[PDB]
RNA sequence: GUGGCCUAUCGAUCCUUUAGUCCCUCGGAAUUUGAGGCUAGAGGUGCCAGAAAAGUUACCACAGGGAUAACUGGCUUGUG
RNA sequence: GCCCUGAAAAUGGAUGGCGCUCAAGCGUGUUACCUAUACUCUACCGUCAGGGUUGAUAUGAUGCCCUGACGAGUAGGCAGG
RNA sequence: AAAUAUGUAAGAAGUCCUUGUUACUUAAUUGAACGUGGACAUUUGAAUGAAGAGCUUUUAGUGGGCCAUUUUUGGUAAGCAGAACUGGCGAUGCGGGAUGAACCGAACGUAGAGUUAAGGUGCCGGAAUACACGCUCAUCAGACACCACAAAAGGUGUUAG
RNA sequence: GAAAUUGUUGAAAGGGAAGGGCAUUUGAUCAGACAGGCCAGCAUCAGUUUUGGUGGCAGGAUAAAUCCAUAGGAAUGUAGCUUGCCUCGGUAAGUAUUAUAGCCUGUGGGAAUACUGCCAGCUGGGACUGAGGACUGCGACGUAAGUCAAGGAUGCUGGCAUAAUGGUUAUAUGCCGCCCGUCUUGAAACACGGACCAAGGAGUCUAACGUCUAUGCGAGUGUUUGGGUGUAAAACCCAUACGCGUAAUGAAAGUGAACGUAGGUUGGGGCCUCGCAAGAGGUGCACAAUCGACCGAUCCUGAUGUCUUCGGAUGGAUUUGAGUAAGAGCAUAGCUGUUGGGACCCGAAAG
């Protein structure tokens, strides 16, 4: 017999491989898990294992904040990389002259950075060209944005949202949120 | 230590079936032999813990 | 693949600790003692023997 | 000094009513009555997080319960 | 201290039974010996973890291989068949 | 006025020096709070350990319990009723207590060899009818924790004081 | 032409049930290789372990004793001596401290042995195991070539090649084994259902939803109400709308999201500069804590101007919102969860 002081045949909790059946994915994650293995980079680790993420991990980067990023002190002329899709975004009117990589591009997206003068590209296209990440910068776009977040940890003195279908005066506005009825959360 | 002695490398434990392993784990601190461990130890010295 | 245990396997004894071989050589584990003639006091032997 | 020297002395929704703001609405357009909203109290639930409620069955019924009484048996022995 | 008196219940009866009296009983001390799915070492199965390996011309990179640890289970959950 | 339990601290979000902001505060640039600039590295501030730490979403079953040691209330008492801490049974086989949900030992993939635990070694029954010093003779001896009971009071039985 | 159940024939067991588990004997029956298959013996090694013989050292009161030398002392008093009875030497009690026996205590001297411990000392017997499969490592022995017990067994030999080993099955023997399902703190229970066999027999579908995941497109998204078309309930093509999303906040009338590189501070992966490295510096997305700014509500302040009661500029407030602050959603599919429906299946007394 042994004391066990925690968990035995525990699983890391951390997804080793994507979940999904795309062919092409699964040639990108043989492509940098090579490069992983043989070249003791940290930006090849970060960029596999982004590989891994499901969709709401994989949040849409717009150009308006690749052209931010771009504004930071030096960064100028990096590439820019998304692990994702990047969307289009026309509040803003000036966009750089940079190179973004990508693995999905819409088509208002791919039509605005090419009209700058800018290139898009593929991340097996990355790697040829860094093939140890020289030069880049990597871009996560919001996960807090979305609308599921805004239910999570619901409670009183909480200020988050209710799950609630119709919004009005008759929909959860009485007793329990104003003074004049009862008492306010 | 020379029946029953064996090293924690990596989470793993190692058989101490050779000098090399030790030097490679416990080297920067001086101990470079399987009777510089003993001495560590049975003298306690400032890198026993 | 299989741990040999030293002080019974000589060989592997001796790829650990070269010093095994100058320990046997001369004898150091049979090593004779210095003679002296130091006595105790008659206050120890007095009260070894007390009641 | 924002009640009683301290540790108890008390009450939601709906409805009614009062005070305040004299503000908002009555949706074809206006004025005046009336009604409806906004903010703060009162009318009470003592089964006190708050259903509106008398008995009887020896004519009886159903779902269950050894989670539970009316025999033995077991533990205990005050009492005998 | 040990033993005895004090010591009365209902089918036949139970230091488990036989039986045991310088014990095979009671108190105490010293050694030998017996045996668990426990402990030590080895093999095999599975699980988990840390790693190696895409180079064409021979087939599975969910492949192959190296190292270490681990394994009870109702209600219940998940996974591979 | 203990014992056992119990709060906090043992550094980088720290210490030291100089001086910037304000409608707060002071008789007063006085103070308070937050800062700019400079110095001090991991024997950087006790020990041991650390199958890595931190964090989020969602949902199952359950919401009759019971037992043991210690503390403890009601009751003459109860295999009675009710609490405290911990360990257990329930959900759990295996060796031992003849037999037993809870006691003792020890927790479990399939096998081989070795050594043990608790408990035992006259026979049933694997293992000394072993060794050593005493005690006991019962016309109802005695024989091993939980545990399956015995008291007050007595004996010129025998032993030691 | 299955099972329950039955007849005949054949085989086997049976002293108050039968059935089962581990192991082997016996009977019956059977597959695989004969191109090295089956079963064994010895030797030399490796791993684990069990039981003996024997050697060298260390420690203590540098064991204590014995033994030896010397001084003193006594009785459970040796020799000698006295005393009284005594089958001519045997006791009996007085004296007497080594004499014709001895013992005790102290001091001095030199060893041995016991006990405990250590050896990178040697050596005999027994049991279990042989995982791996070109080479690579670390050592040992040697001037060297090389060898070796050094990162896991090889060498030699014999019998048999078939029911001999082994598998299956029946039986016997040793030890062990209470009836399943169910509710329950607790079931082998004197708790409930079950005589036997076959077939049937219980979480489904739908509307609307939460989390998670996959897919398409993305500030958008949804062709299938309908129209066009057709090899005709399929596939293919399409306009206008509509739904959800892209703005919130108030009961409402209403109003409606940049002082600033879309703010400051602290922690941040990655990248950049230097450096052999360690480190230092720069930039820092996502995310976490905090201080501000912006929009709506509430409570105040009330400018220039006026249908003199309209208008609400500006500046605030331990107040408040499911907000803004370089958008993330829409559609389809799947497991799990929720509600209404017969709603996992069967069951009331009633109305
Ligand atoms: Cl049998
Ligand atoms: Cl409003
Ligand atoms: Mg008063
Ligand atoms: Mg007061
Ligand atoms: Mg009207
Ligand atoms: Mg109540
Ligand atoms: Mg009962
Ligand atoms: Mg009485
Ligand atoms: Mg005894
Ligand atoms: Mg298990
Ligand atoms: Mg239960
Ligand atoms: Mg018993
Ligand atoms: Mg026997
Ligand atoms: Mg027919
Ligand atoms: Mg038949
Ligand atoms: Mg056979
Ligand atoms: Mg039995
Ligand atoms: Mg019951
Ligand atoms: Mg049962
Ligand atoms: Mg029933
Ligand atoms: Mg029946
Ligand atoms: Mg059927
Ligand atoms: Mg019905
Ligand atoms: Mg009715």
């Amino acid at each position: 017999g042994i004391d066990h002081t925690s968990k035995q045949h525990k699983r890391s909790g951390h997804r080793t491989a994507p979940k999904s059946d795309n062919v092409y994915l699964k040639l990108l994650v043989k492509l940098y898990t090579f490069l992983a293995r043989r070249t003791d980079a940290p930006f090849n680790k970060v960029v596999l294992k982004a590989l891994f993420l499901s969709k709401i991990n994989r949040p849409p980067v717009s150009v308006s904040r690749i052209a931010r990023a771009l504004k930071q002190e030096g960064a100028a002329n990096k590439t820019v990389v998304v692990v994702g899709t990047v969307t289009d975004d026309a509040r803003i009117f000036e966009f750089p002259k940079t190179t973004v990589a990508a693995l999905r591009f819409t088509a208002g997206a791919r039509a605005k950075i090419v009209k700058a003068g800018g290139e898009c590209i593929t991340l097996d296209q990355l790697a040829v060209r860094a093939p140890k990440g020289q030069n880049t910068l990597i871009l996560r776009g919001p996960r807090n944005s979305r609308e599921a977040v805004r239910h999570f940890g619901m409670g009183p003195h909480k200020g988050k949202a209710p799950r609630i279908l119709s919004t009005g005066r008759k929909f959860e506005r009485a007793r329990g949120r104003r003074r004049s009825k009862g008492f306010k959360v | 230590v020379y029946k029953r002695g064996f090293g924690k490398i990596n989470k793993q434990r190692v058989p101490l079936s050779d000098n090399a392993i030790i030097e490679a784990n416990l080297g920067k601190y001086g101990i470079l032999s399987i009777d510089d461990l003993i001495h560590e130890i049975i003298t306690v010295g400032p890198h026993f813990k | 693949v299989l741990k040999k245990n030293p002080l019974k396997n000589k060989q592997v004894l001796l790829r650990l600790n070269p010093y095994a071989k100058v320990f046997a050589a001369e004898k150091l584990g049979s090593k004779k003692a210095e003679k002296t003639g130091t006595k105790p006091a008659a206050v120890f032997t007095e009260t070894l023997k007390h009641d």
